[PDB]
């Protein structure tokens, strides 16, 4: 249109005239240039099969398990075994409470719905959300013999994972997230951990945390800088893909699936820093992903996902990381004549080695192709450039990073007011606490089973070494991002007040709807009146 | 080698049905490309080559079939 | 019979593969083969990502493995000690009694992990033939860590060879086969877990509001905030049949409509629910200045040979008559969707067309023949959903917009472009191309829907940086926060005026009545039949 | 050192009313344009103005449900960071400055 | 026949009556509604107790007003316009037609 003729307007009044091989071209604006070629397409052929065996011939063979109490509650949590077709149904709106099949919900089921919201304020409302696994299925079989005498079903174990899990994220969303006193010290442990070996996040710097990606300390309006709810990394904005920051809680995309491991790059040894995924889905860095040459960022606005893993040479690959050593991942080269060493790209950023995006911006180095103009230029501790320093402190600060990660894969802990309550793992997982015990056997006695304390002590420590297998991810899909965390005690006073308030509105704005709706079932029958009365008054 | 073949086939087919089925399953999960192994799910039936099968999954085998057939 | 060996040591079996992928005798004979497992099995092939997870545990928990490539570095921080304050502030003070915040009892022991590990070990050998192995395989023909091993995708009931690896989480895509429910679009990868959340999703219906129930076609018009997981869940697994369809996470803004092929089953005596199973989807954006009424699109695999692509692009029209919107799907395409929409927008212009056609020969005796009407790019647009461009854009395809040659500009009453129908005969079969193909078209009546009216959010529950008046008030409100008001309190009463108007057959009439008492034209000002190319 | 009050709130703020008012002109449209001697016309009028009487009487149901969540969850922080800092105070010694 | 018409019609004056009862409901208690703030915010009655909740305006007219530093009178006010839950059905809008 634009494109091809200026001399017809949209409401131009074109005169309609109609008395009483073609193969098709291409557009596309392209760089400002349209395209043009015959008609070739995308002939593959696509394949799937309808398997002939669901998961219905699949179940269980057996029920050894006698659930004689809440048996209602589980079989209406679970599922053990004109009209409906016409107009008059109405469209499902998204708060359809289901009334569908045989579901009769009964004083029974009430009664055991509220008595499963009092064995803890946290599970109102509650709801099966973990589905066992191959694994658990082993460890079900183990507990009801060792334990539960032959009598515990598998739903049952769902929902004591699920309990646990719910409890744990409450836990989790009131946790505290940061004082001055604890920020004060994370940004000094921080310091210090930089200061001794080194980092390939940017903090430690400045007391003012530094970009992430981009090694920045440029915020403004448009391009300022986010902090993760997560963990201590800064991004900028255009930097990192952040398209929107929803108000509270910013979760990186590593501290949002994986929720906080310390997971691979695929490029790299270390595993501290920004990160994005790749088409086949493996955490790299966003820094290395950027440096090296055959690998891609796909959507420039949004940077998420990264590809060009399996376009890289082996040539790369089989190149060797003089900072780590450790044989794998990829290692962008020097730019040096006559050189050839490699290494890793947060191994020369943590080893401070002279590195250079040049004046393409980090959209142009992401851009997927370097044109002669684009120099990411990067150079050893002997090709380093004038005006930066040698890093051989360097090299010795990346040495000891990692051989202390060694000796600590080596190492083991060496082992009234005082309390040293440990809570956490090594893989920053949970470990379900003694109320979480007294928890699951409230619910045990609530479904009448041989309740061993230690059972319940096992089923806990069963959940933390699954949380840390499956790897900080949650067990189950459950969130409630709203960030209570970081606030203040006197900014939820004046939330308080404020939902005081606007609780009050809520109501008088219930008032008005229902108002609303008993008008509106006034006027249907009105107008179901006002046929039943005209149809008489104007045909007999 | 450690394995008489021809006398793991011998025990193979005194093995029962259920040890037939586990030897399956073992077998599809070690399935290595040096090995030459086919199934159809589909129809049920299954081919292992004995010759291509590394000493590893053959004395496991080896140790199966002892304990399934004595 | 059932077994038999030929002399060149291969073992023919025969099995029932109901009785092999038997969940419980599965397991049974997992735990049984367990110990068997000679830790000196080679691995010169794929490994296994199952083997590759416990591994990772095993070196994290620091029991001395390296059977297979190496240990990864990143496990902890060497501070783990009595040092770290949350070893004294437990829960961050959640937890008030001694008596309940205490872990004595319930901080795992090396015992308890070695009986963890080995229920791990023991379904190793149950996992490979549960998730990675299929059901049901047809490979028709003519390290491996860094790309995917993904084969197969679940859905309701069939396996899908996915166009595309999309970027799920390692822990998924590291499998050979991954199931994801229709419902809830949970994706888990052994057949197991599918099995219990099959048993657990009793909500056999997606979520969000629905707009549209015809016969067994259903829409359903999930926001994008309102559920942040469904939609994430959605465009990960869109991934698998979309190029280009890289927004798959930060989905607040994109309003997802999400067709649906209900099914009424009453097989057992108790069950009788609709079950909606997902079928096709597009991702429309919330807010757009450049007009795009549909962002990302796709039909399933295993719904094609139903036409339910063109039905969705011709819903997505549907809405944008609905919204009085001039809306283009995004302009970076599909290529394959570049033809499809060539297509489409032959076919809509074509029926714009007959219906014009059919109205004036409507007034065909009352007013003269010789008279010729005057429409417009427009008039057009606003019959349609395209913008003038599109609509342009797809006539052109159709060659029956012609052109003068010469341009006498001195008299701005000559006419530059015409509309000149070759032949009704040909307008008729491009049409009728789609009357043999019974294909599920928009009854414009059952959309229960209205415009999605944004406040000072756009809808969604942050900020993002990115029709003037609102992209100006975005900005203005944007203000420095570390860690002139009351819009839309008017929309309700902008009935009042009557240039925009409520229902698109409304505005249909409307259009068409405009054209109809629009000044006619002679067939004599331009019959020079060369003059017009 | 605070924040706009209403940004923690855009939900029942914002996205009620916004829900409110398309659902309240649905309505009105439905309503205006039901062709009075239509019978199907008039069925399907009355179920779907029902029906988005139920919708948005739900709707503002779930908000009041999820502001008083809010309004407990919000307290229950309250008293929990009032157990962090009383803690926290101690532990001055051991946290480094 | 005239007895059904008797029966029916009568049914229709209650429902009518019931109609515009509602309709009335709906009118004065969104009036209230609206004159809530204008009692909340600047002699605060219901929304604070004492003078310090100086956000107390409404939920769908107020957005300003949910925000201490506004301290201006601009929201105290309203029209029959923003009058939205009366403007929902149709007869209300036929009525102020012909009012108007
Ligand atoms: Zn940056
Ligand atoms: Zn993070
Ligand atoms: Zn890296
Ligand atoms: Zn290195
Ligand atoms: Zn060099
Ligand atoms: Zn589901």
């Amino acid at each position: 249109f634009q494109d091809f003729y200026p001399d017809l307007n949209a409401d131009t009044l074109l005169p309609f005239i109609v008395p009483l091989k073609s193969v098709q071209t291409k557009e596309l604006i392209f760089k400002g240039r349209v395209t043009t070629e015959p008609l070739v397409l995308k002939k593959n052929e696509v394949e799937f099969q309808k398997c002939k065996i669901t998961t219905n011939e699949l179940k269980g063979k057996k029920n050894p398990y006698c659930v004689r109490f809440n048996e209602s509650f589980i079989s209406r949590y679970y599922h053990i075994n004109k009209e409906f077709d016409g107009v008059e149904a109405p469209y499902f709106t998204k708060f359809s409470s289901k009334e569908a099949p045989n579901i009769t919900i009964s004083t029974s089921t009430k009664s055991a719905i509220q008595k499963f919201a009092s064995i803890s304020p946290n599970l109102v409302n509650f709801k099966p959300q973990y589905d066992m696994d191959e694994q658990d299925e082993l460890y079900l079989h183990y507990l009801n013999k060792r334990y539960f005498k032959d009598q515990m079903s598998h739903e049952i174990f769902e929902i004591l994972m699920t309990t646990l899990e719910t409890e744990w994220f409450h836990i989790e969303k009131h946790i505290p997230s940061t004082n001055s006193l604890i920020a004060r010290h994370n940004i000094l442990r921080d310091c210090k951990n930089y200061e001794l070996y080194g980092s390939d996040d940017g903090t430690g710097l400045s007391m003012d945390q530094a970009c992430a990606v981009c090694l920045g300390t440029d915020s403004d309006n448009l391009n300022t800088i986010v902090f993760c709810d997560g963990c201590d990394i800064a991004v900028h904005q255009e930097c990192y893909g952040i398209i929107f920051i929803p108000e509270g809680k910013w979760l990186c995309r590593r501290c949002m699936i994986s929720k906080n491991n310390f997971a691979t790059c695929l490029m790299c040894p270390s595993h501290t820093g920004a990160f994005k995924q790749t088409d086949t889905g493996s955490w790299v860095h966003n820094i290395c992903a950027l440096w090296l040459p055959e690998l891609y960022f796909s959507n420039l606005h949004y940077m998420e996902p990264i590809e060009g893993v399996q376009n890289v040479s082996v040539s790369r690959w089989k190149l060797n990381c003089y900072i780590c050593k450790k044989k794998m991942g990829a290692c962008i080269q020097c730019f040096q004549r006559n050189c050839f060493t490699a290494y890793h790209v947060t191994c020369a950023r943590r080893a401070g080695l002279y590195m250079s995006k040049g004046k393409c911006t980090i959209q142009e180095l992401a851009s997927n192709q370097f044109s002669q103009k684009y120099s990411v230029e990067s150079f050893c501790h002997k090709h380093a450039p004038r005006g930066w320093q040698t890093s051989i402190e360097g090299i010795n600060k990346a040495r000891k990073y990692f051989s202390l990660l060694s000796t600590l894969q080596t190492e083991t802990p060496q082992h009234s007011k005082f309390n040293k309550t440990i809570w956490k793992t090594p893989n920053q997982t949970p470990v379900a606490p003694h109320v979480f015990a007294e928890i699951l056997q409230k619910v045990v006695d609530f479904f009448g089973l041989a309740n061993p304390p230690a059972g319940a002590f096992d089923i806990c420590k069963y959940w933390s070494m699954k949380r840390e297998l499956t790897g900080g991810t949650p067990l189950t899909a459950c969130f409630e991002n709203n960030s209570l965390g970081s606030l203040t005690e006197e900014q939820v006073q004046t939330r308080i007040d404020f939902a005081n308030d606007q609780l009050e509105d809520l109501y008088r704005l219930k008032e008005l709807t229902t108002l609303v709706k008993k008008r509106t079932q006034a006027s249907n029958s009105l107008s179901r009146s006002r046929k039943k009365v005209f149809d008489i008054v104007k045909s007999p | 080698g450690s394995v008489d073949l021809e006398k793991l086939a011998f025990g193979l087919t005194k093995l029962n049905e259920d040890d037939l089925v586990g030897v399956v399953q073992m077998v599809t999960d070690n399935k290595t490309p040096e090995m030459n192994v086919t199934n159809n799910v589909e129809e049920g039936e299954f081919i292992i080559d004995l010759y291509s099968l590394p000493e590893g999954l053959l004395k496991s085998l080896w140790d199966y079939v002892k304990k399934n057939t004595e | 019979p059932n077994i038999e060996v030929s002399e060149e040591l291969k073992v023919r079996i025969k099995y029932d593969s109901i009785k092999f992928f038997n969940f419980e005798r599965l397991i049974s004979k997992s735990s049984v083969i367990a110990p068997l497992v000679n830790k000196n099995i080679t691995s010169s092939g794929p490994l296994i990502g199952f083997q590759r997870r416990v591994n990772r545990l095993k070196q994290t928990w620091d029991l001395a493995t390296e059977n297979m490539e190496y240990p990864y570095s990143s496990d902890n921080t060497p501070f783990r000690d009595n040092d770290s304050w949350q070893w004294y502030v437990p829960y961050g003070g959640t937890i008030k009694k001694m008596k309940d915040f205490s872990t004595k009892r319930t901080l795992p022991t090396w015992e308890d992990k070695i009986k963890f590990l080995t229920f791990l070990e023991n379904s190793k050998s149950a996992t490979y033939i549960n998730g990675n192995v299929s059901l049901c395989n047809h490979n028709e023909t003519d390290n491996k860590v860094w790309f995917s091993q993904i084969e197969y995708i679940v859905l309701r009931n069939y396996e899908i060879k996915p166009w595309y690896t999309s970027p799920f989480p390692e822990h998924i895509n590291q499998n050979k086969m991954v199931f994801i429910c229709e419902f809830c679009l949970k994706y888990m990868t052994s057949r197991y877990t599918f099995y219990r959340h099959q048993l657990k999703c009793l909500t056999f219906k997606p979520p969000g509001n629905e707009i549209y129930r015809d016969g067994k076609l259903s829409v359903w018009e999930i926001d994008g905030r309102e559920n942040v997981l469904y939609c994430q869940n959605l465009c990960l697994l869109a991934k698998c049949f979309i190029n280009s369809k890289t927004l798959y996470y930060d989905v607040e803004p994109f309003i997802f409509y999400i067709l649906t092929e209900r099914e009424d089953t009453e097989n057992h005596p108790y069950q009788n629910a609709a079950k909606f199973h997902f079928v096709g989807y597009f991702s429309k954006e919330k807010f757009n200045s450049n007009d795009y009424n549909l962002s990302c699109i796709l039909t399933l695999p295993i719904y094609q040979r139903k036409g339910y692509g063109q039905f969705l692009m011709e819903f997505s029209y549907l809405l944008s008559r609905k919204e009085s919107k001039f809306g283009t799907p995004e302009k970076p395409l599909s290529d394959l969707g570049l033809l499809t929409y060539r297509t489409f927008w032959k076919i809509k212009c074509a029926e714009v067309l007959l219906k014009l056609r059919d109205s004036a020969r409507r007034r065909s005796n009352n007013k003269n023949e010789d008279t010729f009407q005057q429409v417009s790019l427009n008039d057009i647009a606003k019959l349609t959903g395209m913008i003038p461009t599109d609509v342009v854009f797809g006539l052109e395809q159709l060659q029956v917009l012609y052109r003068h040659k010469t341009r006498s500009l001195s008299s701005l009453d000559d006419f530059n472009y015409i509309i000149k129908i070759d032949s009704w005969n040909r307008i008729e079969n491009i049409y009728k191309t789609w009357s043999s193909k019974n294909y599920p078209r928009v009854k414009y009546d059952k959309l229960l829907w209205e415009p999605i009216i944004l406040g000072p959010s756009f809808g969604i529950n942050g900020m993002m940086n990115l029709e003037n008046y609102n992209n100006s008030r975005a900005h203005n409100k944007r203000r420095r926060r570390r860690r002139t008001v009351s819009s839309l309190t008017e929309y309700m009463c902008d009935y009042k005026n009557t240039n925009n108007d409520r229902l698109i057959y409304q505005a249909e009439k409307r259009v068409l009545e405009s054209i109809h008492d629009r000044k006619g034209i002679p067939r004599s000002k331009f019959s020079t039949e060369t003059h017009w190319e | 050192s605070d924040s706009d009050i209403r940004y923690s709130f855009l939900s029942t703020l914002d996205h009620l009313p916004c829900e409110l008012i398309r659902s309240l002109r649905l309505m009105q449209t439905i309503d205006l344009f039901k062709n009075e001697e239509d019978e199907p016309g008039m069925e399907r009028a009355c179920r779907d103005l029902l029906l988005v009487a139920t919708y948005i009487n739900d709707l503002v149901d779930d908000q009041i449900h999820f502001l008083k969540q809010h309004k407990k969850e919000l307290e229950i922080q309250k008293s929990v960071t009032k157990n962090f800092n009383s803690s926290l105070e101690n532990i001055k010694s051991k946290l480094t400055l | 026949l005239k007895a059904e018409l008797k029966k029916s019609l009568q049914d229709r004056r209650e429902q009518e009556d019931t109609f515009d009862n509602l309709q009335q409901e709906i009118y004065d208690k969104e009036t209230e509604y609206f004159s809530h703030n204008s009692n909340n915010n600047h002699s605060g009655h219901g929304g604070a107790h004492g003078s310090k909740s100086h956000y107390s305006g409404n939920i769908i007219k107020g957005f300003d007003t949910f925000s201490k530093s506004h301290h201006s009178h601009a929201d105290s006010a309203f029209n029959n316009n923003d009058r939205i839950f009366s403007l929902s059905s149709a007869t209300y809008v036929k009525q102020q037609h012909g009012q108007s």
